């Protein structure tokens, strides 16, 4: 489920877990990401930190460059969030 | 003009001449872009 | 200072550091930095991550946005290295 993904993503640090144990990151999402170049979870949080933590700016730019709906763009900028909250 | 390139395009050059890279994003575009001038005329 | 400054950077999650507490990162390149918009230690760590750490492509951007010296950039890239097997 997506809350589980979510609960284990923010749990622990990330290190080298796969793009596709971020919450909202389903196959279709995972394969394009994986595509762009974003292999690893932490490849992903480079660009929410790069993009200052700004849920607008994640959410546009994972909407438009992954193709990612509305929900996915939202659990997965939230699983990064609360990650960053946690750890960095 | 590399502008024309996509962000899709742009990695495919990258992967094509065998220059280590990641994401082509808003900051590491002008890097690749960069690169590829560098290697295509160097 | 360098190996104070790598010592302390590495010693603990980054936080709201500014990018003047990575080691190689003087006040030249710190200013440089936050004109460009690296605003934060963690931007910078952003960059880091989406260059896949990478040492030769995050020492070649270094150099080209803040004029790092070959020094410089060994140096800020160490503390983030360091930082990421620790944290990340």
């Amino acid at each position: 489920t997506t809350s589980q993904k979510h609960r284990d993503f923010v749990a622990e640090p990330m290190g080298e877990k796969p793009v596709g144990s971020l919450a909202g990151i389903g196959e279709v999402l995972g394969k394009k990401l994986e595509e762009r170049g974003f292999d690893k979870a932490y490849v992903v949080l480079g660009q929410f930190l790069v993009l200052k933590k700004d849920e607008d700016l994640f959410r546009e730019w994972l909407k438009d460059t992954a193709g990612a709906n509305a929900k996915q763009s939202r659990d997965a900028f939230g699983a990064l969030r609360e990650w960053a909250d946690a750890f960095l | 003009n590399y502008a024309d390139l996509s962000d899709t395009e742009l990695t495919t050059l990258l992967r094509r001449y065998n220059i280590p890279h990641g994401p082509v994003v808003g900051s590491t575009r002008r890097l690749y872009e960069k690169k590829i001038f560098e290697y295509e005329t160097q």
